[PDB]
């Protein structure tokens, strides 16, 4: 048998159609991720990605941060998450400015308006996710 | 059939081609026109496949070169034995091993060097040795100097025989390629005939000469009163007196009542309390079992008779969905190309040297070698360095095979083709692994330094601030500690006391001790993994991208080692697989240097030392590894600065030679940087100015001087760098360990 | 000791002048490259032809002589610092005795006076010289990182960047984020410059710490 | 005192290297042999081979002998 | 027909003829259920075998009894296991919804040139799944009866 | 001003340290020079230079800084 064939029946493209690259599991999961999901607007793509990253970003600061052994450990973790998210959304905005200089199409991540909607979604979502993880970690004794 | 087929008188014996210097190569045979000719004569000396196209001739040259090398090695074994016979204190050490410093070299009084004949005990003045040959001979049972003298003479006879064999097998009766390509019979004879019979013979030697002599020495009999080996060999009554099972003869062997030999064939394990080393009965049983295993293994491959395997068929039968044709063509590759075989063999030899280094220190095999702290450190470090060098040689010869002997007609859609077809994925993923591993492993050290300097020990990656415990290593150590009862019931002790158990100590000094693993061990082990991974990255990229790359599609046409392909494409510098090896040698050097530093500090702080009558364990450095190895500042202070005292304060003492070599190796390491950083163009222009100065005086040579080639400059820089660094570590370790231990 | 170290200083000055004067005089042309002025001041090379033409541009003469400038100034400053530490401490018969051999410099100047620096912070605590210890190690690290750019040259890193470009372009999710400038390995003169930069900054950081902390800890 | 001496000696070395580098840039960029026909500056290029060879000689002598005496003492 | 579940000891084993006069949809549902049961039972049997004598997690002293261990596990761990399994099952449902869909192939084997070797290894998967299906039920039943784990029951 | 009274004993201060990464131990260690905050001990000789030149109070140094700022402007 042969589970490694040319990518899209093109032997001269620099890729291989391995199980990892071209399996139905990989295709399903990637195509269903928000950045690839069909029908999602750029705002919702950014929103889902933002909440996703903001929920987990608080944790390293909370437990491994300098004030882990302090009564305000989770507060400092949330503030650190907000700062890191501010840096990340600044990076997103400058990336959009540098890449999609001249664009008018919109409704597309590869355009200025679409990337701006995506960045707004990411920023709000990540702030909300950091706050939500703060709220859950305050009341973790519930579970 | 497998048969002997050789050509007679293939090459005449004459000094005419000794006189003709560059005869071996077509270009060099013309004669010199520049000084680069002189260097190329040495560079292409042993490149037989560039000299002659015939694989038969290449094989014959290689075979006789192997003979010459064995002659050199026999002369080296002879030097060891003869120096022990004559210019040594082996008898004094044999009488009193713990206090006597082993020494088998003496300097002559000429220019004040006579101080180097330091006080080594036993009424003998000489240079202390650290090779462990004294302990080797004690294990072998040598108790007199006549034995050392006569085995040295035998070694000289064998060296002469090997020179004769090398001459004969190239000038009088050279084999054919058909003879050389009998890989199946070669494997059969090397397994059963070389390894198997070697182990069987050594087991017999041990059982007959080493067990009785060593047991009597441990009992207390002085070497003078020990019965001689020839008496012991046939005196069955004495051997029955020592080991009662010998009175039963060989009938318990021929009948399968092998349990009768339990006394002198044991599975005791651990270390002998007297000598603080492995039990020689255990070693005899070990070698006997290995002899049986190798003789059993050597009857696998096909020969003149119908039974046996074909490695071609075995390889061709292994092909999977993700591998296409699988191992098809590899048998032909390894039968046709010597460089592929050299690559594999060098890789395994180097890994074996490293495994030897790891095994000997944890399980001291020779008597009174564990207490001989210089010997353990020297052997471990030496074998580590040899292993790294062999691994890089493996990578280099793999690249050479790729450049020269690779062919798609042969290796189409096999594992080699499939590996080349995703080399980019391989190297990119190894690059990510290297970045991740180095970032974590070194940034933990850097974090520790930062927090210590900021006065925040509570934020450290220490054993008491943020613990990174090697839970898996601790679990494996616990399993090995509990092994002798549950999973190895016939074993009476653990394989090595490093995992756990009692503190073996001979006299006051400590032979072996359990080695604890904590946060520092976690950090340094991940550092080791990072260094190994970067070395593998460099070497594997060199091997894979020897044919071509996205930068140079025709890299194979240029050759294996070439300077560049010009300043185009932004610069194509060191694109060659040779230059990849040149860079990987720096990285294995760094890897082995960190490994030996870890070994030295850990053994000095946690294992080596002394134990008093009550049990006051006092280590050489005082257990500072666990709390100081967490920072690079601690590595710089408590290991290099702290232990350099015994080197730098060595002037006016017997270790002053180590001090001089410390400085000289430093000098050579720095001298290497000239070649490593500089370039041929400047040097050729400087030589032009000097050549004008000479031509003004009518003495510019006919062989015009030239700056060294680019590849040669890189090679010279690498050689000087390695020599300087290795000599620095050599002098430092030897001076420190001889002074303190 | 002053005799010998002064002759060493003469060696340093003369060799730095040799490299620099040769670069200046051969910048226009040489027997290996008579038309160097056409290429200019700083170019990578002339190619592997004619035996190789590495570091031929007379900018590389400057880059080579920078190592010797650092070497000779280091010798000068070691001489100054050791003689003055001995004079200030009142034992000039340490310099007068030990400076005649090189192990005296390696032991009674570097090793002896490195203790208060490297003991800036240890397992038991920290002192006010911990910043000097950290900067000492910092300069060591930069000096070491310079060797990378000085030894390893562009072809290896270019091919490695081809591999990384392949990986970034082929992985999902991340390949939506795409560069504008094609990432390439550093040019030859650029990497010579970077390696020399890491060397020099390193030099100055290491000696600054060692010269400012050992003096403070010894007086 | 030590900080100031080290500082100013290092900057002196840098300034000297820069002076020579800009002399090289002048030679390769701004030097006009037609203007400097048989000049005091052109004669420097004329016997540059002698200059470089003798600087090589003195550097070699100094290094050989200083290193040798230091090793003798060592 | 068209599947790879047949074997030597029983041939094409269908005594009650469920597949007889059945649609390809029902056949695909049956094979998906078969492979899911086999895989889950492999995981179960391996989990009991390993955790009986080597259970370092959760303080290293949770009960070796399979039935008691899951009750001893914290609620959050059970919730996370359920979330993980559900996240695999949504992709199972999507693979079922796909136009090309073999029953248990998350790998998408149809796009590659497969052979009798692939068929034989699918048969290996299925046979091991059947054996593990019997094994897991046996282990749980013995755990309920005796209260010992698999290897302790063997002890 | 304190250094002027006792030049040979008081260690000159370069500037205050502002670092949130400092621990309590580093804070206590770097608190030196007869001040209540962490500081860096000057090794540039500017104190000696200005004292020799004629500066005796912080006001003179501040006015020098102001005038140099105007010069740069
Ligand atoms: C029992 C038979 C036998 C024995 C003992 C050996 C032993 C050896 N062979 Mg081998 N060899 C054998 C059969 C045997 N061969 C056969 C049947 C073939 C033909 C297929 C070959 C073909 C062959 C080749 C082509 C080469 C060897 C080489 C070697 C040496 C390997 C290096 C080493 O570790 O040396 C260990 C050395 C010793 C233990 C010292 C003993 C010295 C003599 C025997 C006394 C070693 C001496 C290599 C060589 O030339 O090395 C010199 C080599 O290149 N052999
Ligand atoms: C100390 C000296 C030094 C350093 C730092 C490096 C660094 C590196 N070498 Mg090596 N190298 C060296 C000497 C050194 N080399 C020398 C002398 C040579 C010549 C023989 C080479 C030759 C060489 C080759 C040929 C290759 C490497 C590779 C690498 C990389 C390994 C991946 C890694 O762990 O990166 C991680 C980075 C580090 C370990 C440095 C410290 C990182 C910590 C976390 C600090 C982080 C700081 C912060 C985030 C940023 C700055 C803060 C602020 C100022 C903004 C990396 C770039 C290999 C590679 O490409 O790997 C993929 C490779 O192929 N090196
Ligand atoms: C009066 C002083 C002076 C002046 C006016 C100039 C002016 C010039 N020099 Mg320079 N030069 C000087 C001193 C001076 N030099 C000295 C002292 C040296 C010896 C080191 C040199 C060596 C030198 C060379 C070898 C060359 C020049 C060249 C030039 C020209 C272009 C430089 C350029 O592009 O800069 C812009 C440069 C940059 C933006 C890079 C700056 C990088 C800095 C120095 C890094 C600092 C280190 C690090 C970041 C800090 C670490 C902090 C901690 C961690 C320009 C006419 C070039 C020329 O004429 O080419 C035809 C040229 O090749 N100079
Ligand atoms: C410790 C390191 C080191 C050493 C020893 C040297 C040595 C030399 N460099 Mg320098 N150099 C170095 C580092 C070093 N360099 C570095 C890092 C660089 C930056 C890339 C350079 C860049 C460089 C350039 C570009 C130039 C030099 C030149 C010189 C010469 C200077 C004069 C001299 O001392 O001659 C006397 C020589 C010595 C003191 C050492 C010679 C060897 C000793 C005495 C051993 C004698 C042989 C021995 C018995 C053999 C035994 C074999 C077994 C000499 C060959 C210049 C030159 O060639 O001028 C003529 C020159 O143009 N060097
Ligand atoms: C519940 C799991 C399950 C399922 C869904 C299937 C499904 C299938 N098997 Mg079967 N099979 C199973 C378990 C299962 N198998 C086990 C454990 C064995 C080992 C004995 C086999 C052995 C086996 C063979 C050898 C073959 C098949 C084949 C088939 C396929 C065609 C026959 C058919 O219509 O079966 C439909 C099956 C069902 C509708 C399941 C009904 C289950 C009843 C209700 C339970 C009976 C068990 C009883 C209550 C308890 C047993 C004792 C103990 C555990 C308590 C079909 C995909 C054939 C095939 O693939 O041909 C190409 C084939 O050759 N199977
Ligand atoms: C080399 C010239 C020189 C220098 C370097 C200084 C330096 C100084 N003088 Mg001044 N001074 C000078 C000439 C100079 N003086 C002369 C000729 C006189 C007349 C006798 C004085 C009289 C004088 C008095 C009376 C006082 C000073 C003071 C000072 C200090 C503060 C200066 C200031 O705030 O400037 C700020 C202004 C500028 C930076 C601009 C300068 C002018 C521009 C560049 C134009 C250049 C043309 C400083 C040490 C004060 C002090 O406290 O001394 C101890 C102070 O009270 N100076
Ligand atoms: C770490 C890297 C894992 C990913 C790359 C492995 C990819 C790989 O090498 O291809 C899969 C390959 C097995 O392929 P086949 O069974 O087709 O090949 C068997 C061969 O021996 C016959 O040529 O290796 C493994 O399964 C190793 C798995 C990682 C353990
Ligand atoms: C199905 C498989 C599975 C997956 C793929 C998976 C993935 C991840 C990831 C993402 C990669 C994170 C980030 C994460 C984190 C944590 N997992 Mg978790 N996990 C799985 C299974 C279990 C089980 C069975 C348990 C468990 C736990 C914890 C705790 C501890 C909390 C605590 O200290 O109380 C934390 C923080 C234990 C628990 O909740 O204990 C009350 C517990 O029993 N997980 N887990
Ligand atoms: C149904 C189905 C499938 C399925 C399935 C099944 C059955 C999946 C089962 C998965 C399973 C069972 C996965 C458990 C993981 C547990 C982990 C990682 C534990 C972490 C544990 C952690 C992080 C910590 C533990 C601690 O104790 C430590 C060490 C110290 C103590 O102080 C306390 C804490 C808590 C801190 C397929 C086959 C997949 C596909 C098919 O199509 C459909
Ligand atoms: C695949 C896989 C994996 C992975 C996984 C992962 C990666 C996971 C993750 C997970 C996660 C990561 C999760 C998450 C969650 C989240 C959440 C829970 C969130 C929430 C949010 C919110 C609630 C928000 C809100 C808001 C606000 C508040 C404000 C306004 C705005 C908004 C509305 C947004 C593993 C390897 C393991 C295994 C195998 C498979
Ligand atoms: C008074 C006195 C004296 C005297 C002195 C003298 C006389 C001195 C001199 C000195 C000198 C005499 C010095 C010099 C120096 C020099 C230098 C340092 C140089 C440099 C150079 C350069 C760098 C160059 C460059 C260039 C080029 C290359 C080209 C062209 C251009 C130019 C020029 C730019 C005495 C001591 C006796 C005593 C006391 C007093
Ligand atoms: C110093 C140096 C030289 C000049 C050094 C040479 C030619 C070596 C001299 C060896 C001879 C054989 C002298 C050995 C000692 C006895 C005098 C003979 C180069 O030619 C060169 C070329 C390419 C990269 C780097 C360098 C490089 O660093």
């Amino acid at each position: 048998s042969e589970f490694v064939k040319p990518y899209n029946n093109d032997p001269f493209v620099g890729n291989l159609s391995t199980p990892v690259t071209t399996s139905t599991a990989t295709k399903l999961y990637l195509g269903n991720l928000p950045i690839y999901r069909k029908g999602l607007s750029p705002l919702l793509r950014g929103l889902e990605i933002g909440m996703a990253h903001g929920y987990f970003l608080i944790g390293p600061f909370y437990i491994l941060g300098p004030l882990r052994n302090s009564p305000n450990a989770l507060l400092v973790g949330l503030f650190s998450a907000f700062g890191l998210i501010l840096i990340l959304t600044l990076g997103l905005t400058i990336y959009g400015l540098a890449s999609f200089q001249g664009t008018e199409g919109g409704e597309n991540l590869e355009s200025a308006k679409g990337w701006r909607n995506f960045t707004s979604g990411f920023s709000i979502g990540a702030f909300g996710g950091a706050s939500v993880a703060y709220v859950l970690l305050d009341n973790i004794s519930f579970f | 059939k497998v048969r002997v087929i050789v050509d007679k008188d293939p090459v005449a014996t004459s000094f005419e081609k000794w006189a003709q210097p560059g005869h071996f190569s077509r270009t060099l045979a013309k004669g010199p026109k520049t000084t680069t000719w002189i260097w190329n004569l040495h560079a292409d000396a042993h490149d037989f496949d560039s000299q002659t196209s015939s694989l038969e001739d290449i094989s014959r040259k290689i075979f006789s070169a192997h003979f010459g090398q064995l002659a050199i090695i026999f002369l080296w074994v002879s030097q060891a034995y003869f120096h022990g016979a004559r210019f040594s204190n082996y008898s004094a050490w044999l009488l009193n091993p713990t206090s006597i410093k082993p020494s088998a070299q003496v300097v002559w009084p000429v220019v004040g060097q006579e101080i180097l004949n330091g006080d080594v005990g036993g009424g003998f003045s000489g240079v202390q040795i650290t090779s462990g040959v004294f302990q080797m001979w004690r294990a072998s049972g040598i108790t007199n100097e006549t034995e050392l003298y006569w085995t040295a003479m035998g070694g000289l006879m064998m060296s002469a025989l090997m020179v004769f064999a090398g001459w004969f097998h190239y000038h009088k009766a050279a084999p054919k390629l058909e003879w050389f390509q009998n890989v199946e019979s070669m494997m059969n004879h090397h397994l059963a005939g070389l390894l198997g019979l070697g182990c069987l013979s050594w087991s017999g030697h041990q059982i007959h000469i080493s067990l009785p002599i060593n047991k009597l020495l441990d009992a207390g009999v002085a070497p003078q009163e020990i019965p001689l080996p020839h008496e012991l060999l046939f005196n069955q009554d004495l051997m029955a007196q020592l080991y009662p099972s010998f009175k039963k003869g060989l009938l318990p062997f021929f009948t399968l009542n092998w349990g009768e030999y339990s006394d002198f064939l044991t599975f005791k394990g651990g270390l002998n309390p007297i000598t603080g080393s492995l039990w020689l009965s255990d070693t005899a049983h070990h070698h006997l079992a290995l002899a049986v295993l190798f003789i059993f293994a050597g009857h696998m491959y096909r020969t003149n008779w119908g039974i046996g395997h074909s490695m071609k068929e075995i390889l061709e039968a292994h092909k999977g969905p993700l591998t296409g044709e699988g191992h098809k063509g590899l048998y032909e590759i390894l039968t046709t190309s010597w460089h592929a075989q050299l690559a594999i063999n060098l890789a395994m030899m180097g890994s074996l040297s490293i495994i030897v280094a790891h095994h000997m220190y944890a399980m001291p095999p020779y008597p009174y070698i564990a207490v001989d702290y210089p010997t353990q450190l020297s052997l471990f470090t030496h074998h580590m360095w040899i292993g790294g060098f062999c691994v890089c040689g493996a990578a280099a010869h793999g690249a050479i095979f790729m450049v020269r002997d690779y062919s798609p007609v042969q290796s189409y859609n096999n594992l080699l083709d499939r590996v080349l077809r995703h080399r980019d994925a391989i190297i990119s993923h190894l690059n990510w692994v290297c970045i991740f591993l180095g970032t974590h492993s070194f940034g933990l050290y850097i974090h520790n330094d930062t927090m210590r300097a900021l006065g925040r020990p509570q934020d450290m990656f220490s054993d008491k601030a943020i613990q990174l415990q090697p839970i898996f290593a601790k679990w494996v150590q616990s399993l090995h500690t509990l092994a002798p009862g549950n999973t190895a019931p016939n074993s009476l002790a653990t394989a090595s006391y490093a995992f756990g158990g009692d503190v073996v100590a001979v006299n006051g000094k400590i032979a072996m001790m359990p080695i604890q693993l904590g946060t520092a061990d976690f950090l340094v082990h991940h550092i080791h993994a990072f260094t190994i991974h970067v070395t593998v990255l460099i070497l594997l990229k060199g091997v894979l991208f020897a044919r071509s790359s996205r930068l140079i599609p025709d890299k194979a046409n240029l050759g294996f080692r070439f300077p560049c392909d010009g300043p185009g494409r932004g610069g194509t510098c060191q694109v060659s697989a040779w230059d990849h090896i040149f860079l990987g040698l720096f990285w294995m050097y760094n890897c082995i240097s960190v490994v030996i530093f870890h070994f030295s500090w850990k053994m000095q702080s946690d294992v080596w030392g002394t134990i008093s009558e009550k049990g006051k364990i006092t280590h050489i450095t005082g257990g500072n590894f666990a709390n100081s190895a967490l920072t690079i500042n601690g590595w710089l202070r408590d290991f290099l600065w702290s232990q350099a005292s015994q080197v730098i304060q060595s002037y006016g003492s017997a270790l002053s030679a180590y001090g001089i070599i410390f400085l000289g190796a430093h000098f050579i390491w720095a001298f290497s940087l000239m070649f490593l950083f500089s370039g041929r163009g400047y040097w050729q222009e400087l030589i032009e100015s000097v050549v004008w100065a000479h031509n003004k005086l009518k003495l510019a040579p006919a062989i015009q001087p030239r700056a060294l080639s680019i590849t040669q400059g890189r090679a010279v820089g690498l050689a000087h760098y390695l020599l300087g660094g290795i000599g620095t570590t050599w002098s430092f370790f030897l001076a420190r360990i001889i002074s303190v231990g | 000791g002053d005799f010998l170290v002064h002759h060493a200083i003469a060696l340093g000055l003369h060799t730095t002048t040799l490299i620099l004067v040769k670069g200046a005089l051969d910048a226009r042309g040489s027997k290996l490259m008579p038309d160097k002025k056409d290429f200019g001041y700083s170019f990578p090379c002339d190619g592997p032809g004619r035996g190789g033409t590495c570091d031929i541009s007379a900018w590389d003469a400057f880059y080579l002589a920078m190592f010797w400038m650092l070497n000779t100034i280091s010798w000068v400053t070691f001489y100054w610092h050791w003689k003055h530490l001995t004079v200030w401490g009142g034992n000039a018969a340490a310099f007068n005795e030990s400076s005649t051999y090189i192990m005296g410099w390696l032991r009674d100047y570097l090793w002896l006076n490195s203790s208060p620096l490297i003991n800036g912070y240890n397992a038991f605590g920290m002192n006010a010289q911990a910043v000097w210890a950290w900067m000492f190690l910092f300069g060591h690290l930069i000096w070491a990182t310079g060797f990378m750019f000085l030894i390893s040259w562009r072809g290896y890193w270019q091919e490695l960047i081809e591999t990384l470009v392949w990986a970034h372009e082929r992985t999902p999710i991340a390949n939506l984020v795409k560069w504008r400038d094609k990432p390439v390995a550093l040019s030859i003169v650029q990497a010579r410059l970077v390696g020399l930069a890491h060397f020099t900054v390193g030099f100055i950081f290491t000696f600054a710490p060692f010269v400012i902390a050992s003096t403070t800890g010894k007086f | 005192q030590a900080a100031l001496y080290t500082h100013h000696q290092y900057i002196a070395g840098f300034l000297m290297v820069g002076a020579f580098a800009h002399g090289a840039i002048f030679f390769v960029r701004d030097y006009d042999p037609e203007v400097n026909k048989d000049n005091v500056l052109a004669r420097m290029l004329q016997h540059k081979e002698a200059i470089i060879s003798h600087l090589s000689w003195v550097s070699l002598f100094l290094g050989f002998h200083t290193l040798g005496l230091y090793i003798h003492n060592d | 027909n068209g599947m790879v579940g047949d074997c030597k000891p029983l041939g094409y084993f269908d005594p009650l003829g469920f597949s007889k006069d059945a649609s390809p949809e029902t056949m695909a549902k049956f094979r998906e259920a078969e492979l899911k049961h086999g895989r889950v039972a492999m995981l179960a049997c391996a989990g009991m075998i390993t955790a009986d004598k080597f259970h370092p997690l959760f303080g290293g002293k949770l009960s070796s009894n399979p039935l008691l261990a899951i009750t001893q596990v914290p609620k959050l761990g059970l919730l996370q296991i359920l979330l993980f399994i559900g996240f695999m099952e949504v992709f199972g449902i999507l693979n079922s919804r796909r136009p090309d869909y073999e029953p248990g192939n998350f790998l998408g084997t149809s796009q590659w040139e497969t052979t009798p070797t692939w068929d034989a290894y699918q048969l290996r998967e299925l046979n091991n799944g059947r054996l593990a299906m019997f094994g897991a039920i046996g282990m749980l039943t013995h755990a309920y009866i005796t209260g010992k784990g698999p290897l302790e029951l063997l002890d | 001003q304190q250094w002027v009274l006792n030049p040979l004993k008081v260690k000159p201060i370069a500037h205050a340290i502002w670092d949130p990464h400092f621990g309590q131990s580093a804070i206590k260690a770097f608190t030196r020079g007869g001040v209540s905050y962490p500081v860096n001990i000057a090794t540039s000789g500017v104190y000696h230079w200005w004292y020799t030149v004629g500066m005796r109070t912080n006001e003179d140094l501040y006015f020098g800084a102001l005038g140099l700022l105007v010069l740069s402007t």
